């Protein structure tokens, strides 16, 4: 998780064998590309939508 | 906030502004649909309360606002342990009925404690409210927001005769001109990260506003996630 968060969006733990697992906070999900965090609501905390 | 800029409708969706005896007298941010965080100071006594979220002009009309009563208040167990020193100046309210979210009322994101640190630490975040715009002022009727610096901890002592604790962050600039202040008290200090933004501090206390050579007091909200999130379930 040493560099750049391990590519984690949010969350970087490390496993083994030099590895990581990404994760995200509450309302997102791990994208299927196993680091990016994608919104699993209709409004995700900490975003703005109004724009 | 002195020296700031007026928000966009929408841009700080977890504020909430709180009414009582005195009219937007402090801050708070949306931690879910039913609890709101904010400082312990705001909310000694037990008067009634009550919360606006998607609140954005307070003397306009925006068909935004959410009103709701506060029907219970949990300052932390730690907060006036020792008198007069804002140490653990946080806590929790409960909202009578659910707030419902959209784009004008969502959470902020709060992440563990490691986390949070780590977010801090990255050294620039948002501070907003509606308090006052010059020290001993007038306070806001547009929302007002702020980036400001995080300060290390050693200059940070320096800059005071009052006791900075580990529970404690300074952030602001050398100087001057540009700070958090009275009415701004438990809004939120936000980090920005990748779009999604966490809570990392709660305006807390300062000498006077915005003077050269003092800094922006803020509770650090890292010590305190744990018991955020045990105090706010739903179910
Ligand atoms: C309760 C909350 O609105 C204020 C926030 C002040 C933040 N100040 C700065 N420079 N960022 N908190 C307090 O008023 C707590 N008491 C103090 O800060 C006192 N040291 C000053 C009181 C005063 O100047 O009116
Ligand atoms: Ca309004």
């Amino acid at each position: 998780c040493n560099i750049k968060n391990g590519r984690c969006e949010q969350f970087c733990k490390n496993s083994a064998d030099n590895k990581v697992v990404c994760s995200c906070t509450e309302g997102y999900r791990l994208a299927e590309n196993q680091k990016s965090c994608e919104p699993a609501v209709p409004f995700p905390c900490g975003r703005v939508s109004v724009s | 906030i002195v020296g700031g800029e007026d928000a966009k409708p929408g841009q700080f969706p977890w504020q909430v502004v709180l009414n009582g005896k005195v009219d937007a007298f402090c801050g708070g941010s949306i931690v879910n649909e039913k609890w709101i965080v904010t400082a312990a100071h705001c909310v000694e006594t037990g008067v009634k309360i009550t919360v606006v979220a998607g609140e954005h002009n307070i003397e306009e009309t925006e068909h935004t606002e959410q009103k709701r009563n506060v029907i219970r208040i949990i300052p932390h167990h730690n907060y006036n342990a020792a008198i007069n020193t804002y140490n653990h100046d946080i806590a929790l309210l409960e909202l009578d009925e659910p707030l419902v979210l959209n784009s004008y009322v969502t959470p902020i994101c709060i992440a563990d404690k490691e986390y949070t640190n780590i977010f801090l630490k990255f050294g620039s975040g948002y501070v907003s409210g509606w308090g006052r715009v010059f020290h001993k002022g007038r306070s806001a009727l547009v929302l007002q927001y702020l980036r400001v610096p995080l300060v290390d901890r050693a200059t940070c002592l320096r800059s005071t005769k009052f006791t900075i604790t580990n529970n404690m962050f300074c952030a602001g600039f050398h100087e001057g001109g540009r700070d958090s202040c009275q009415g701004d008290s438990g809004g939120p200090h936000v980090t920005e990260v990748e779009g999604t933004s966490f809570l990392t501090g709660i305006v807390s206390w300062g000498e006077e506003c915005a003077m050269k050579g003092k800094y922006g007091i803020y509770t650090k909200v890292s010590r305190y996630v744990n018991w955020i999130k045990e105090k706010t379930k739903l179910t």
